[PDB]
């Protein structure tokens, strides 16, 4: 067996990095996730018990919304009850939820307001959105956050809660906006997601935008449409309207923006950020195509990670570098490209991509400077690039020296991403 | 391997995970209708992507024995509150379109682990998607009464009232050189049917011969109109197949059975005095395709031919003025954007043949396609309910017809029964049993139609004033003198408004 003592006794960098990579995963009654179930041949089918009869009859009925999503093999829900008891007041657990908001929502992922049982408590979803704990927040304030905030007052307030539309009903967005109106819950929450699963927006959107001003706590906001993203956060041109906009006092308020799951967000001519004025970071998650050169980029943005894309273009930096030092493609691939390997190339491996460089011995330390001054007209004061899974860069990737360094730029998933030149 | 990637971040994890639980139902199903063999007994059961059946009506039959013949008879009774109801099917149209998504998403699944049998021919579950769309969104509209201006087109249908202003005997204000006879409204209300019941264009209706339309051959109340197209209308590949239906209403005024039934009784007989008809045809010395499909529906400038187009269009265009309903051209001239599937000869030939599928323990054109047809295409384009799908709401019979006036009518399907009956092509008996079921449905819609409508050409003819006819009349009429409401239903949504007689009444403008 496993002791829960032992494992709480050894100090809090160890109990992190367990809780690390233990995702969000507290239960054994976890639905297999899913590139097993397509990378298999047979298909695991249904098919008599006692107890469970009377665990579907009573407990199914309060976690029906939220689990019926997994009626394909119920002998998972039936094993599902047992852990429904008991495991959200485990000492696992809560300690899990301790040591990550000692280190300010790091370590497991985004809690959740919900509305189950009539109670309105917040909620716990793993990354197949399985539920595993739900704590009200006289609870959750109660056993783990007070449980580590002994004295210290930078540690009692609780911000970093999402909100997450298209979890739940918009009959359940109203109630659970109008019980977290009665409460003073607003600055409880983090951050705010959308939904909509030719100008029209949902019910329930419109339910958040119009109490999204009461926030005072609001950054991280992110949508995971494409129809709704041309809508409620993109520019798209109009810049008066009063009513179904997300009303302009709340974004200056947040500190970065979230894009889930489109085609291309720049459907449009241009994807225009001119407004969000204030944001820093900007994670392009599962887009399949954005160009570099129809973002707008305010005046103070830093960071611009973009995970899961399968096409980018890039800034095209090498249309204008190669009209400073004037000479052909051709001629710059063989002749002034370096590719200098010498240690600090070699610390982070990137063993698939050929990390190349500039010359020295034919550019005379000016035209050097101005070679570099195009890169940063381009990137217009960015440091955080981070490219993970990408395919098929369409104009070739330029880093600069002053970035490339200190790992500020950092490419993951390396198979078809390859010759990243660093001037 | 390669497509695995993007298949997976295709969708949500939440998403994926209800599409596989539709797709297990789907596999369930499978399974418990033996379309798929289980791997063993008491142990994992499990089927390989490889060979997993996934077609049209594979997904449409799953989705009609599951989904949409929500029969349950031991809950049926919730479906009083039209809240509730209207709740309940908003969610069976979701779970439908999600459902459809499930499954093109299991298909595109299959193919990537090469599953032959596996196409989804995705423009069927669209037609699907739009007819309950339709019909949901009919039930939509009367459950709606302030979207305009328009709240009494909200409550009283097209359909209703042409019918009942067509059944009128007298024309003092609807039109004087038009519709004189009482035939020429009659076959006029027969080709209104025919598109209204039928979604088809103008010159489908101008197909329509008297041996295109078969019998159920599983139900008998319907009349099969097997539009047949082999390999020269416009297109190659020969076989294409789309099965129609008639089925009798509740209302006997809207019944596109009891309309063709008094058109064809006023042709072959008509009026002994004033207008005789087209006599009745030789059915002796048919060719199987030559007596009865050169015959029409409907008789026109000569005996033997289909009417003229703009006729039909000053007709709608004169009944619209009259009965004040606003006529547009595609919405009654062109093909319908919602229309009956028309299959090709390859899923025909390889699903429909019940020998080549003995695995199976239950065939599907024994409950879920009936005569070939598609369940709820055949009770949503005959407004009907098609979610009990399995009761007796066309079989309610209160005093039943007799034999006897029966063989009063229409004596020469009796001759021909005391002919060689066997002896003749299999066109002509299909055709006197096709009359034979006509004449049934007339004769026990005939006492409405006499006491509603008594000055009606039918009854130019002496030996309707006997002592059985205007017996059975009464007999059928006596519950009716009394009652503020109707006896029969006239339409799914429409009985809890038009059941009353005063509004019933209302419809009609002359003699209301």
């Amino acid at each position: 067996s496993f002791n829960p003592v032992r494992f709480l006794e050894l100090p809090i960098d160890i109990r992190k990095e367990v809780y690390f990579h233990l995702d969000g995963n507290f239960c054994g009654a976890h639905p297999y996730p899913i590139d097993i179930l397509y990378k298999s041949n047979d298909v695991e089918l249904p098919g008599r018990s006692k107890r469970s009869k009377k665990l579907l009859r009573y407990m199914y009925p309060v976690f029906a919304t939220y689990l019926n999503i997994f009626e394909y093999s119920p002998q998972l829900i039936e094993k599902w009850l047992e852990y429904a008891f008991w495991l959200r007041y485990d000492c696992l657990v809560l300690d899990c939820f301790k040591v990550n908001h000692l280190y300010d929502g790091t370590l497991i992922d985004a809690l959740e307001w919900t509305y189950l049982d009539n109670e309105l408590r917040l909620a716990y979803f793993n990354k197949a959105s399985m539920l595993e704990v739900w704590y009200t927040f006289k609870e959750y304030k109660k056993w783990v956050i007070d449980s580590v905030a002994f004295d210290e007052l930078d540690l009692l307030n609780v911000s970093n809660i999402q909100f997450n539309i298209d979890n739940l009903t918009p009959q359940l967005v109203d109630k659970c906006l109008s019980i977290l109106e009665q409460k003073d819950l607003f600055a409880t929450i983090g951050e705010v997601q959308f939904g909509q699963d030719n100008q029209l927006t949902s019910i329930s959107v419109i339910r958040t935008i119009r109490s999204m001003e009461s926030m005072k706590s609001l950054r991280k906001i992110t949508v995971r449409g494409e129809k709704l993203y041309e809508l409620l956060i993109n520019f798209h041109g109009f810049r008066d309207n009063p009513g179904k906009t997300i009303s302009y006092i709340v974004k200056r308020r947040i500190n970065e923006i979230r894009l889930s799951r489109m085609n291309q967000i720049s459907r449009t001519g241009l994807a225009d950020f001119t407004r969000w004025d204030n944001l820093q970071k900007l994670v392009l998650s599962r887009v399949a195509y954005i160009d570099l050169n129809s973002i707008v980029f305010p005046k103070n943005f830093k960071s611009l990670t973009m995970k899961r894309v399968s096409k980018i273009k890039w800034w095209n930096i090498e249309e204008n570098i190669l009209k400073e030092l004037k000479v052909d493609k051709r001629t710059f691939k063989s002749l002034y490209i370096k590719e200098d390997d010498s240690k600090f190339t070699k610390f982070f491996n990137l063993r698939h991509t050929r990390i190349k460089e500039l010359d020295k011995s034919e550019i005379n330390q000016i035209t050097y400077l101005r070679c570099q001054a195009i890169v940063w007209l381009s990137f217009r004061t960015l440091n955080h690039i981070k490219l993970q899974n990408v395919s098929e860069v369409f104009n070739n990737i330029i880093v600069p020296r002053a970035l490339f360094d200190s790992k500020r730029v950092e490419i993951y998933r390396c198979e078809k991403i390859s010759q990243v030149l660093v001037i | 391997e390669d497509r695995f990637q993007e298949l997976v971040d295709s969708l949500k994890p939440r998403t994926a995970h209800q599409y596989k639980t539709y797709y297990t139902k789907y596999i369930q199903w499978c399974q418990l209708n033996q379309i798929i063999p289980t791997p063993e007994d008491n142990s994992v059961n499990s089927v390989p992507y490889k060979d997993l059946p996934i077609s049209a009506e594979l997904i449409h039959w799953f989705l009609l024995d599951t989904l949409i013949t929500d029969d349950k008879p031991g809950e049926k009774r919730e479906e009083t509150e039209d809240l509730d109801e209207e709740e309940e099917n908003s969610f069976k149209i979701a779970t439908l379109k999600k459902i459809i998504g499930s499954l093109n998403f299991l298909s595109k699944l299959c193919k990537v682990h090469e599953n032959p049998n596996a196409n989804i021919d995705t423009k069927y579950l669209e037609s699907v998607t739009k007819l309950h769309t339709h019909w949901i969104d009919s039930q939509k509209a009367i459950t709606t009464n302030e979207t305009n201006n328009t709240n009494t087109q909200v409550l009283c249908p097209p359909l209703l009232k042409v019918s009942l202003n067509l059944w009128n005997p007298e024309t003092n204000h609807l039109s004087e050189k038009f519709f004189k006879t009482c035939s020429e409204k009659l076959r006029f209300l027969v080709d209104f049917q025919l598109r209204s019941y039928l979604n088809l264009s103008f010159e489908e209706r101008s197909k329509i011969r008297f041996g295109s339309l078969k019998l159920g051959k599983r139900d008998r109340d319907a009349i099969i109109y097997h539009k047949v197209t082999h390999s020269a209308e416009k297109k190659d590949t020969p076989g294409h197949h789309q099965l129609l239906a008639l089925l009798p209403q509740d209302c006997p005024f809207i019944c596109p059975q009891t309309t063709l039934a008094a058109y064809l009784y006023l042709r072959f007989y008509g009026i002994p005095s004033v207008s005789k008809g087209d006599g009745f045809p030789n059915l002796n010395a048919d060719e199987n395709g030559s007596l009865l499909q050169d015959i029409p529906i409907l008789r026109g400038k000569s005996l033997t031919t289909y009417p003229r187009e703009e006729t039909f269009s000053n007709y709608y265009t004169t009944v619209f003025r009259y009965c004040h309903l606003p006529y547009k051209r595609r919405e009654y001239f062109n093909k319908c954007n919602l229309v009956y599937p028309t299959w090709d000869e390859d899923t025909f030939r390889t699903f429909f043949n019940e020998e080549n599928h003995g695995n199976w323990l239950e065939q599907p054109e024994a409950f879920a396609f009936p005569d070939k047809i598609p369940f709820d295409f055949k009770k949503i384009m005959n407004f009907k309910s098609p979610y009990t799908s399995y009761s007796t709401n066309a079989k309610k019979d209160p005093f039943p017809p007799p034999k006897d006036l029966l063989v009063q009518i229409f004596p020469e399907i009796d001759e021909y029964k005391r002919h060689d009956y066997e002896g003749l092509s299999q066109n002509s008996r299909d055709f006197l049993d096709l009359m034979e079921v006509l004449r049934e449905r007339f004769l026990s819609n005939l006492p409405w139609i006499y006491k509603f409508f008594p000055n009606h050409d039918i009854f130019q003819d002496p030996i309707f004033g006997n002592s059985d006819f205007q017996s059975y009349f009464n007999d059928k009429t006596i519950h009716s003198k009394g009652s503020p409401i109707l006896s029969f239903d006239i339409l799914p949504g429409f009985n809890k408004i038009y059941k009353n007689k005063t509004n019933f009444y209302s419809l009609l403008i002359e003699r209301p």
